[PDB]
RNA sequence: CGCUGGGUAGCCAAGUGCGGAGCGGAUAACUGCUGAAAGCAUCUAAGUAGUAAGCCCACCCCAAGAUGAGUGCUCUCCUA
RNA sequence: UUCACAUCGACGGGAAGGUUUGGCACCUCGAUGUCGGCUCUUCGCCACCUGGGGCUGUAGUAUGUUCCAAGGGUUGGGCUGUUCGCCCAUUAAAGCGGUACGUGAGCUGGGUUCAGAACGUCGUGAGACAGUUCGGUCCAUAUCCGGUGUGGGCGUUAGAG
RNA sequence: UCGGAGAGAGGCUCGGUGAAAUAGACAUGUCUGUGAAGAUGCGGACUACCUGCACCUGGACAGAAAGACCCUAUGAAGCU
RNA sequence: CGGUAGGGGAGCGUUCCGUGUUAGGGAGAAACGCGUGCGUGAGCCGCGUUGGACGAAGCGGAAGCGAGAAUGUCGGCUUG
RNA sequence: GGCCAGUGAGACGAUGGGGGAUAAGCUUCAUCGUCGAGAGGGAAACAGCCCGGAUCACCAGCUAAGGCCCCUAAAUGACC
RNA sequence: AACCCAGAGCUAGCUGGUUCUCCCCGAAAUGCGUUGAGGCGCAGCAGUUGACUGGACAUCUAGGGGUAAAGCACUGUUUCG
RNA sequence: AGGGUGAAAAGAACCCCCAUCGGGGAGUGAAAUAGAACAUGAAACCGUAAGCUCUCAAGCAGUGGGAGGGGGAACC
């Protein structure tokens, strides 16, 4: 004994999960070309 | 020695139905009683 | 508009075979239970059945890395106390052998009424021949570098 | 597995058999109602492993079924009621027509381990199955002879399964073993073996040299 | 069943019979054998020997509802 | 005897356990029935005895200690309501524990927490003492899970022995 | 010690009459883990054909009485 | 534009009364159901039956006015 | 200011501390977060940790916390 | 310290119960006093309504404090010569 | 605590099963599956028949997806 245990809360923070490696942490999303735009979808002209 | 909680109607119809039918097998007896009583040689029933 | 649903699929499932001869126990039995499930058809679909038998023959010459040849147990507890029955990998080699792969791949594949259900889609064999013909089973595609 | 091919008599009473020396031993006295014929046997190639399928006590045909005497008939021999057969190291030298065999042997392997469906005795209670004890007959007690506790409390949380409750005792066969054969008598085809055989005379006895 | 003596079968025991085995395979502690890493040594890293009431098979009893539902030698009828 | 480590290990330090005495008081006061025995378990070990081994300040016979070892075993009594609290006679030894200090819808009620009564003491007094002393109806025809036995349908793809 | 046999009445099966307390609905597994910190109802793994009858009582914090011990109420009552 | 205690706004419905011995109604008033007809919803329109007598809508008024929780309570029924 | 509420023992986490034994999911205060009153995904299950804030529909897409062998989505992807 | 009837539907700061729809806003569990602390009064934080308003957020600069850290001038202890 | 056949008992002649309990015809009545433990008749609960389906199962038992089949020929 002499050694106190993590409990609820407690618990969680010592094992949650994190994403310890500086380097996923840093990352971003592709971007992408801009894709110009795109036309209407709909016309009553018929 | 108390019951907790009454029982469906699933599990009743179960053994009411053994029960009849319990009564279902222990006629083919009386009938074949019978189908040999029609008059025939045997020892039995003055 | 509707995404398209199994409809109904018997028998022409493929028959695979792998000589698991040295083939890590692990990994095989990971591509063994992918190609149990169906995850490589367009056709796939979690609730029904797609998949496809397969045959793994050499049950007796599978290898596992590391100590584990001694050290990997199996253990079947019996319901009662004091059943529990340390077991290691190398008493049951010698002694029944296909029932390892039998672990694997129940181990990797959805346990349920499904699961069970196509569990039957593994045949284990412990000789070097096995007695199916079936769809003249074309040998199984092993897409793992590292085995 | 068994070491060699045995016989199977019935239970004929029991008896003290005066040895010369003067010492007195009790005996029991194997009979044979009919004679044990061979009437199969099965190697390890046609079927999975090897034995001798030997019959005992020949009946009428009536009493027996079709798929009997077709099985008994196919063999070309005689009827017979009861059927069973040693499994043998496999070793057999035996044509599994009818032949009959015979006490020349178990008087040599003079140890002889006989199994014997034992006689039944209902349903019995915990102290006599597995030899329980009972509470006090007085001192104000209220339990006795009943199994007492069951468990624990709230963790095991149910009865530890294969627990010696009461139940039906006797009817199933039991061997007993390294039991010793003793002066046999061929012209009345009795035998005089040592010991206590289990079952009220008149049952069937698998009679076979040991497994030691 | 008045109370007592005696008792076959049955069931019992304080009676009687028998039983825990050539067992064989891996092991734990331990003792080793050859032997470098480390031009000595070290039971170990390669490989092997011995060895415990402990583990597994053997022993004895169930057992294919083992839905993975086994096996085979006989039967049973194809007239609608 | 010399010799720190055969054996004991002062002075101080670092841990695991969870069962003693405790700290909190989180569930349970439309209720979770207490001590000790009886019967029946089953599990843990850091091992008391039996199996194997080192080391010994082991001649042998005894040992002393540690190491793997839970398969088994782990008496009968006298005293007390009172698990190493204990003398007697053995015995291979006569272990420590967990299981709601296992087990009261299984048992007794010797103790304690009921109403009577008394002793010492406190209280002027009614009364009181985790002091003592004698007496004091512990209820139950299992619904379900559990377990022991035993069946039937049905599956086993023709049907059966 | 150390149980055993027996007779009677129940139990058991069949014919007749036929209650009870309890009861959210229950299609009501084991081990571990979790969780108002002792779950069939959650998670993972194992295990288990459906359903009877007899038998035992470890659980369903089982039934019984809105605890009788402990505390509170500017509660009630008795005695001094 | 989450929301318990809680506050404010807008509504439906039920028995009865004013408009009435109303409209409608023995070719047939209400309880049961087909219509995802209709509504954000409480509910509303239609639709049918052996029986079968009353009674809407609109604008208003009043309330013994809306229920699965009180070990509630009266009756009928089960479980065991 | 008016008309009117409910609340009055919170819990944990981070920090600075008292008490405790720099023990408690302990207790007591100060400053913040979540739960209370809040869903959803990660955390196996799991108020109080992380991202995040739920008006509804969509068998459309991009991401955060976390992840890419199988059970479950996604590289058993690169090189040190 | 009977039982029935009456005051009596006694009292209960205590337990349980409080029924149909939608919409908007939506807390506290703190201090103080209390024969008071598993109540109540006031404040503190909701709603809704009427005025007068000025901000809130970010930035920067001033002003006092003696905390963290440091120090041995002070006070109290503190080792070696 | 126990109310409500019908407008009028016209309350059931006769027949058959028949211990005269209770029924099926016949008859009355507009209707008696209104017939006397009779007026509408809900729910719980007890059955019956038809449609599809459960015996390697795991579940506060529903829900989103829907295999297979049955219904009048896209909806249940």
């Amino acid at each position: 004994s002499s050694r106190p245990q993590k409990k609820g809360t407690a618990h969680h923070m010592k094992t949650r999960p994190k994403k310890t490696a500086r380097w996923d942490i840093k990352r971003g999303p592709a971007v992408y070309p801009p894709l110009p735009p795109l036309p209407a979808e709909w016309t009553i002209v018929s | 020695a108390v019951p907790k909680k009454r029982t469906s109607i699933y599990k009743k119809r179960i053994r009411k139905n053994i029960w009849k039918k319990k009564g279902y097998w222990a006629a083919l007896k009386a009938f074949s009683l019978a189908k040999s009583l029609s008059t025939g040689n045997s020892k039995s029933f003055f | 508009w509707y995404p398209k649903s199994a409809d109904h699929v018997p028998t022409d499932k493929k028959w695979y075979v792998v000589d698991a001869t040295d083939l890590i126990l692990g990994r095989m039995a990971s591509t063994i239970a992918i190609h149990i499930r169906g995850k490589n058809l367009a056709s796939y679909t979690p609730s029904v059945d797609m998949g496809a038998f397969v045959i793994v023959v050499n049950a007796d010459k599978v290898a596992v890395s590391g100590k584990k040849r001694t050290q990997k147990l199996y253990r079947r507890h019996s319901g009662r106390p004091g059943g529990l029955k340390e077991e290691t990998f190398d008493q049951l080699q010698k002694r029944i052998p296909e029932r390892i792969i039998e672990h694997a791949v129940r181990g990797m594949l959805p346990k349920g009424r499904l699961g069970r259900y196509l569990f039957n889609h593994l045949k284990v064999y412990k000789g070097a021949e096995h007695p199916h013909q079936a769809q003249q089973p074309i040998d199984l595609p092993l897409r793992d570098k590292r085995i | 597995v068994d070491a060699g091919i045995g016989v199977m008599g019935t239970k004929l009473g029991m008896m003290s058999f005066f040895e010369e020396d003067g010492t007195v031993v009790p005996v029991t006295v194997i009979g044979f109602k009919e004679g044990n014929i061979v009437t199969q046997v099965k190697t390890e190639s046609t079927d999975g492993y090897n034995a001798v399928q030997v019959g005992y006590e020949r009946l009428r045909d009536r009493k027996l079924t079709m798929p009997e005497r077709g099985h008994l008939n196919k063999a070309g021999v005689i009827p017979m009621r009861h059927l069973q057969e040693f499994r043998l190291v496999s070793v057999d030298d035996f044509t599994p027509s009818q032949k009959l065999l015979f006490e020349e042997l178990f008087k040599e392997g003079d140890m002889v381990d006989i199994s014997g469906t034992t006689i039944g005795k209902g349903f019995q209670g915990g102290i006599k199955r597995h030899n329980f004890k009972r509470g006090l007959m007085t001192h104000g007690s209220k339990s006795h002879r009943a199994l007492g506790s069951i468990g624990a409390g709230t963790t095991p949380g149910h009865v530890y399964k294969g627990k010696k409750m009461p139940g039906r005792m006797g009817g199933t066969k039991t061997k007993i073993r390294k039991l010793k054969i003793m002066k046999i008598d061929t012209d009345l085809r009795v035998v005089m073996i040592k010991g206590a055989v289990p079952g009220k005379p008149g049952n069937l006895l698998r009679l076979a040299p040991a497994k030691i």
